[PDB]
């Protein structure tokens, strides 16, 4: 929402709808945490960037603020506080308010559902078939089971979207796109793009293994 | 699909190759593929550095595959592709170029005008002359390469020079086929990378000085890098695929019309450049000779020579038609001067003059 | 042989030879068994009309005649 | 382990062998080998083509006539 | 030369010619065998290299004007 | 197994021909790259030397890499 | 080479000369191709390498007594 709290997020962005633990290591992300407990729950997380300022800065942050349901909050003394934040969907950042702790104010969630609903169930399913193909071969590349496992029963489509996406490895520019597009088809064809190229490149290591093998 | 999986290739061969056996190639192979497949150059450079890739990956000393990969990748980067400087088109331009250069014979600059004239009315949908080149024939003293310059700056092109007298054989002229270092393309791609744009004027120099020592007599590779209708599509032996000779200027230079080749003779137009006068030298002399000694040798207000001196050092100090041997007479002239301005000027400008010419 | 030189030169419609000129051109410019000395005093002829149209076109359409050719 | 990573690193490199960058070229005088199959030539000329590339693939490096052989 | 021009074009095949002129040798026919990097074929050979077509109609420029001193 | 022995045995040998201390297998390779960052090259010399300074950590008896490298 | 070496201390550099008497190859003169070791560089460069200093004065002797063949 408004006025919310920031949290910089950890090498990457998290996207909506996936079960991921946030590391809180510096104290003025801390502060953060500590107001959002005042704000029953909810926190407007926007990300930093790429490898990051030890600080959080008025300008580094990011363009998209997602709106998080805390499932729970554990804290540790080591000198991390991991927080376990379940997230809706993306949101649109109107500017940065310095701090620290940093503020920035948002709007509603900008994933919609558009008309022709159809090709919208005709790509989410051939995206599922898409990721389950590329997560079954990519068994020599490590990609786990527990990601192609919490993919599977979902009811709304960008919730099936952005995990996928998040359970996928590539870059971050690459996510910003994907959360810029608020189009519900536009993601998910970003995502079969995505999958293709990296599918693609699956099949030249495997091609190159065989070779290598075959010259052993 | 195909430039992202070659992107990954690139980003595993700059992985590894720091710890490739072969250093010579400095592992910069993929460091300097960032023209290959993210190249502002068109298709032809694109698929030669696809057929370069394979030439990459090996090791070095002695003929290396690679060595010759990134120098021919270098070549082809390298030479301008589709840039060309805004030329402009005038005549009039040039005549007031070809007066305020040179005091001129005032009959070798009308050929040149022809020349252009026609250059202008570039027509069929393109430019293509199938006419002559501009032969100069005359001494060397003479202003041929002056005259080159003074009509690139007319057009502002970046001219350039490749002597012709000093190639025996079609290797200088020509290429050799890219398998290995210690072959060199021959001295027209090499003014084609001296400048940054398609469109250069270049000189041609003591043609007629050039024999066939060697195996091979360079004058049919001469007419084939210079015929303005084949050439558009040329490659030597050490280019692959054709890069254009159209657009490129060629003016050329001679001292005799007997030992220019025969088959060369083709699309010649004779331009006959005879010496100079007396009279004519020493206003030369006077405004663009003595003024360039005076300050090459830093000159500025010191020393002034009288007509008189000018006129009685070319009627003794040189016979030769052109004007090197008055430029190396004037340029002792300001050698000595330097020295007897170096033991304290007696002035502010010292004066030279015809009284005292044989104690400078 | 003319035509193709006017072509090249760009001339066409611009510039024109009353061929008396050009049994002049042969009988005077050019003593050869052949015609490429014809062919190299009209692509002197072609150049030099060029550069006097170029000097400022005095007409749409050009003509020679016998008596000029030595001022073109 | 130096030595077997240095070996498995050169058969990765070997791989690579340029996939689609590499339809033409597969490792060097093999499109040769088939554009001397694809031009239908007289069989004295196929023989000689085929001698001389198996007198080819010799460490050009090193070997100019490997060279002049590719030349020929 | 444009009556061979001619004559190509009426068989509808690509002309060609070479300044066989000013050669003064057998070895810019015969080439020489190669030993070393510039090994380099006749004249003739050039002329059907540059022509793609097993049938030109190549024109022997000035076969009148060779010698015959030395290389054979 | 007995191949498989004296690449082993052969190895220590060239782990114990370390000089003992271990800082470099020859004097002269450790000597050049101090040499190369010691003199005061462009940066189109020195970086290049750095790279070929690779071609060191070789000894007679294994590589020739160094034989001509030390040289250069 | 007296007075040569007069200008030298009078200069306050490094004289140096390197005799170029029957020379033919630019092997002789610069350096040659990088084949290992053997095929050393030639005059100039190792003229060059002898100095200390990058401002030498260089004698070069009998200059006229050149000679330009194959090799460079
Ligand atoms: N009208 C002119 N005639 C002859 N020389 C001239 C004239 N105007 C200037 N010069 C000078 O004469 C010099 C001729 O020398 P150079 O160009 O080196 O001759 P080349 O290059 O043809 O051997 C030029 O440096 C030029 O500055």
């Amino acid at each position: 929402r408004l006025e919310l709290p920031v949290i910089p997020l950890r090498n990457t962005v998290i996207l909506p709808h996936t079960t991921t633990p946030v590391d809180v290591g510096r104290a003025k992300s801390k502060r953060a945490v500590e107001e959002a407990m005042g704000a029953d729950r909810l926190i407007f997380l926007v990300a930093q960037r790429d490898p990051e300022v030890d600080d959080p800065a008025p300008d580094d942050l990011y363009t998209w603020g997602v709106q998080a349901v805390v499932k729970q909050a554990m804290r540790l003394p080591d000198g991390t506080l991991q927080v376990m934040v379940e997230a809706r969907a993306r949101a649109q950042v109107t500017d940065y308010i310095p701090g620290p702790y940093l503020r920035a104010r948002g709007e509603v969630f900008s994933e919609i559902f558009p008309i022709d609903e159809a090709v919208v169930r005709v790509l989410v399913e051939e995206l599922k078939e898409a990721f389950e193909k590329y997560v079954a071969n990519h068994k020599s590349l490590r990609l786990d089971r527990y990601q192609l496992e919490a993919v599977k029963g979902t009811s709304d489509p960008a919730m099936l979207a952005d995990t996928i996406a998040y359970h996928a490895t590539w870059t971050v520019a690459e996510k910003q796109e994907i959360l810029e597009l608020t189009d519900l088809e536009a993601r998910l064809k970003k995502v079969l793009g995505l999958l293709s190229r990296d599918l693609e490149r699956f099949e030249l290591d495997k091609r190159v293994a065989q070779r290598v093998k075959e010259q052993m | 699909d195909t430039n992202q999986r070659e992107y990954y290739l690139r980003e595993q061969m700059k992985a590894i190759q720091k710890e490739l056996g072969g250093e010579d190639g400095l592992s910069d192979l993929e460091a300097l593929r960032k023209k290959i497949e993210e190249v502002g150059m068109p298709e032809a450079v694109k698929t030669k550095a696809l057929k370069e890739l394979d030439r990459l990956e090996r090791m070095q000393q002695g003929s290396p595959e690679a060595t010759v990969a990134r120098t021919y990748l270098d070549w082809l980067t390298e030479v301008p592709w589709s840039k060309a400087d805004p030329e402009v088109l005038d005549i009039n331009h040039t005549r007031q170029v070809l007066d305020e250069d040179h005091y001129g014979l005032k009959d070798v600059k009308e050929r040149i005008l022809e020349y252009l004239a026609v250059r202008q009315l570039t027509q069929g949908l393109d430019v293509r002359n199938k006419a002559p080149i501009l032969v100069l024939v005359g001494p060397p003293g003479v202003g041929k390469t002056s005259l080159g310059r003074s009509i690139a700056r007319s057009m502002n092109r970046k001219f350039h020079r490749i002597s012709l007298g000093g190639v025996r054989d079609e290797a200088e002229i020509r290429g050799h086929r890219r398998t290995y270092i210690g072959a060199m393309p021959g001295k027209l791609i090499h003014a084609m990378k001296q400048v940054g744009v398609i469109n250069p004027v270049i000189l041609l120099d003591e043609i007629d000085k050039m024999s066939s020592d060697w195996r091979g007599d360079p004058a049919s590779a001469m007419l084939e890098v210079l015929d303005p209708e084949q050439n558009n599509t040329f490659t030597d032996h050490y280019l692959d695929v054709p890069y254009d000779l159209s657009k490129v200027f060629f003016i050329t230079t001679a001292n005799t019309l007997q030992t220019i080749p025969r088959p060369l003779l083709d699309r010649m137009e004779v331009i006959e450049i005879p010496g100079y006068t007396n009279m004519e030298k020493q206003a030369i002399a006077r405004q663009y000779l003595w003024p360039k000694q005076v300050r090459e040798s830093g000159m500025e207000g010191r020393i002034e020579v009288t007509d008189a001196a000018i006129l009685r050092v070319i009627s003794e100090y040189t016979r030769e038609a052109g004007v090197r041997g008055l430029e190396r007479e004037l340029g002792k002239i300001a050698r000595k001067g330097a020295k007897f301005w170096l033991e304290g000027a007696w002035e502010g400008l010292r004066t030279i003059d015809a009284s005292d010419i044989p104690t400078y």
